[PDB]
């Protein structure tokens, strides 16, 4: 995940800190997180998504 | 005592439209190329244009 290459906006990865400590929560979400997650086999409508 | 006249022929009436502007539109296709190269250098270091 190095520079010179690899692009990222901004707040993606947060920081919290109470005394001299710096820990750092993940705010990614993996592929299988967001909503209308299909898989191989598709039937949505008339058409049957195969592979 | 007289002269001579001057004769107007007409053959034909026409509808035809006025010359607002004149161009040519020459049929073109598809033509594109490639090159793959290294970085080797620090000349492609983050991407190729820099601003
Ligand atoms: C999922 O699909 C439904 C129906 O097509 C749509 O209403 C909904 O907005 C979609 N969800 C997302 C996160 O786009």
């Amino acid at each position: 995940i190095k520079k010179d290459g690899c692009i990222w906006n901004a707040d993606l990865v947060g920081i919290e800190l109470r005394v001299d400590d710096a820990v750092c929560y993940s705010k990614i979400t993996s592929v299988e997180a967001v909503a209308n997650y299909s898989a191989i086999p598709t039937t949505i409508g008339g058409l049957r998504f195969e592979r | 005592p007289d002269s001579k006249c001057l004769k107007i022929k007409v053959k034909r009436i026409n509808l035809k439209c006025k010359k607002s502007s004149s161009y040519f539109v020459p049929d073109a296709r598809s033509r594109c190329t490639s090159v793959r190269r290294c970085r080797w250098a620090g000349d492609c270091q983050s991407g190729c244009p820099p601003h």
